[PDB]
This record gives structure tokens, sequence and C-alpha cells, in this order.
């Protein structure tokens, strides 16, 4: 499955995390997530857990070839669509405008699902320059698209 | 039924998340990876600096440097 | 490496150190260099200098005393450039507990004697790492 490009890939990110994390050959279990989503994937934690995933720093860390595996279980992680996403914030919208609230949208990326960070939150409308109208009102379209579209 | 629409919902909901997620990291991995050449000179120089401060040699060597 | 720039440092350095413009560097070299800087170390230092090069001090025998000790060194802007990575409001500081957490526990990890050593006479003031005035002094002296 895993082509060679891909897998060299993997060895620069894992180089990369395997570093920060104290060079020793082995990359800290739970930034596999992490390791994963620099190389284009979007698992979410729960997918990562599933693959051996840990919960804090300091747990497990895995050598390159235990990693491996872990990232062909998560290469085939479900992946939201664009249509599913408009279906999903349509459950918010109360005219079907395409508008809903800045603090709605607070409320479903920090209030549900595996809940985000104000921070990561704030970081995220901050990077897409997602803006709110006068009665602060967002139109989650764009904000679906920039996300979806990735920093570049 | 109708526990099978909440559930599609919190899935789709965490999948956005996990786009979300994805953006964050993805953005953040070129100045990571400056980063680590960046920290890579800083341990490597103070280093090199604790073995050469009290050699006579150097201390030479750094006196001369500025002049040329 | 060694880096050509490098290199040329070293070419120009012991251009300058050899007085006699003989091509090597002997005691009078090395007694007239230092006293041209300040104190002149007595002769027993300069022919302990001169000994650790294990023939007449040539440059070829001068890039052997110097290339290991000096290979993986950056100059003072390529240093000051690497802590900037980390000050992104470029503020010319870093806070203390930061600069620490980076060097212990991140890359090619400090062990504690190397921390000791490294913050010993660090210029370190309200919490904040003046990485500026640090790269001056490790490149100093
Ligand atoms: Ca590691
Ligand atoms: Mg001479």
């Amino acid at each position: 499955k895993l082509s060679q490009d891909e897998i060299d890939d993997l060895k620069e990110v894992f180089e990369l995390f395997d570093f920060w994390d104290g060079r020793d050959g082995a990359v800290d279990a739970f930034k596999i997530g992490d390791v994963c989503r620099c190389l284009g994937i979007n698992p979410r934690n729960e997918d990562v857990f599933a693959v051996g995933g840990t919960h804090k720093m300091g747990e497990k860390s895995l050598p390159f070839e235990e990693f491996l595996p872990a990232y062909e279980g998560l290469m085939d992680c479900e992946q939201g669509t664009y249509a599913d996403y408009m279906e999903a914030f349509k459950t918010f919208d109360r005219e079907g405008q395409g508008f809903i609230s800045g603090a709605e949208l607070r409320h479903v990326l920090s209030g549900l699902g595996e809940r985000l960070s104000d921070e990561e939150v704030d970081e995220i409308i901050n990077l897409t320059d997602l803006q709110e109208d006068l009665e602060g009102n967002v139109k989650y379209e764009e904000f679906v698209k920039k996300v979806m579209t990735g920093p570049y | 039924l109708e526990e099978m629409r909440d559930e599609r919902l919190s899935k789709i909901i965490s999948m956005f998340q996990a786009h979300i997620r994805g953006y964050l990291i993805r953005k953040a991995y070129k100045k990571l990876q400056d980063q680590r050449i960046g920290l890579s000179v800083i341990q490597r120089n103070i280093r090199k600096w604790l073995v050469l401060r009290n050699w006579q040699w150097w201390k030479l060597y750094a006196k001369v440097k500025p002049l040329l | 490496r060694l880096p050509q720039k490098l290199m040329q440092e070293m070419k120009e350095a012991f251009t300058m150190i050899d007085q006699n413009r003989d091509g090597f560097i002997d005691i009078n070299d090395l007694k007239e260099m230092f006293s041209s800087l300040g104190r002149t170390p007595d002769d027993k230092e300069l022919t302990a200098m001169l000994k650790e090069a294990p023939g007449p001090l040539n440059f070829t025998m001068f890039l052997s005393i110097f290339s290991d000790k000096l290979s993986g060194t950056d100059s003072e802007e390529t240093i000051r450039n690497a802590f900037g990575m980390f000050d992104e409001l470029d503020t010319k500081k870093l806070n203390i507990e930061y600069i620490k957490d980076l060097l212990e526990n991140m890359g090619d990890n400090f062990n504690k004697d190397e921390m000791r050593m490294t913050f010993k006479e660090a210029p370190v003031e309200g919490g904040k790492f003046d990485y500026v005035r640090f790269v001056a002094m490790i490149k100093g002296s």
C-alpha cells in the first residue's frame, strides 16, 4: 500500500518529532496523531487512540518500525467531506440562509464532539481570517472551505 | 434510530474538529523544522563553548577575531 | 564541513599571529601577539601552547589544532537568529523556563552538568534570558 515516496515523508516527519522530544530514535506515542497530521491525514483523536496513541506525554515511545503500522492503521481513518460538514452546520442554522452566530460556532467547536480548546478555536478562526458581521454572524460555508483547503 | 442521527452528527463534528487539528499542525510544521535547526545551532554552539572557554589557544583566537 | 568562511577566518588569524610572515608561529610571534593585546603569558605557558602541536606550527598544523574544536561553530549572527526562532515578537529575550526546557528536554538533551555550567554566568533577570548578551559571552574572551 505505502509508496516509497510516502515512506520517505514519514521518515522525515518521524525524525523531526523524534528530536523535538529528545533525539533517541523514538517518538512519544502521544504525538502519534500530530506526526500523522503533518503527513496530510486528519484522524480523530479516537482513531489515534485506537492505533495505540496515549493520553499523556511520557507513558510510551515508539521506534520507527512500531510507528509505521500505526500510521498505516490511521491512514484510512474516515475523513469528513464538505457535504457532511454542510449537513452538520445546517442543523444549527436557524433560517437556513448559511449564517450561524459566532457563539454557536464556538459552541460546536468547543462544546461538542472532540472538543477543541479556546486557544485552538481562536487560532483557527484567526488563521482562516473568519470574521463576523455586526450582528455577530458568520458564514459557515466559507469557514468549512478554508479549513478543508488548509494553511496552503 | 434517532440515536443514529445524533451519533452521526457527533462523528461529523468530530471529523470537522479533526480537519481543524490537521490544519493547525500542518501550519506549524515549517516553523517546527526551522526551530529544530535553531535549537541544534544553540545546543552545539553552547557545547563547543563549554570546551574551548578555558583553552588558552581559544582565548587568544577570540581576541584576534575582532581585529580580523 | 568545515565551511570555507571558517577556513578563511582561521587562515586570517594564523596570518596575524605569524608576525614573522614566517609561515610558522613560534614563541616570538606568540609573545608579540599577546603583548599587543594586553598581559603577556610567561614563557612556560607559551611553550606549552606550542607543544600542543606535534610539529612546527605551520598553517596546516594550526588547522590541525583548531579544526575539531571550531568545526561546528557558527557566527554570532547565526546563533542570535537561532535564538530568534523562539522569540516570535522579537523581544530579544526568552523566558528563562522556556530556554531551560528547550535545552534540557528537547533535541540533543543537555545533561545536568551541561545545564549547570551553561546558566552559571548567564545573563538572566526578571525571568528573562538575555540571549543577545549570552551570544556575546559564548563568542567572547
Ligand atoms: Ca525522541
Ligand atoms: Mg613566524
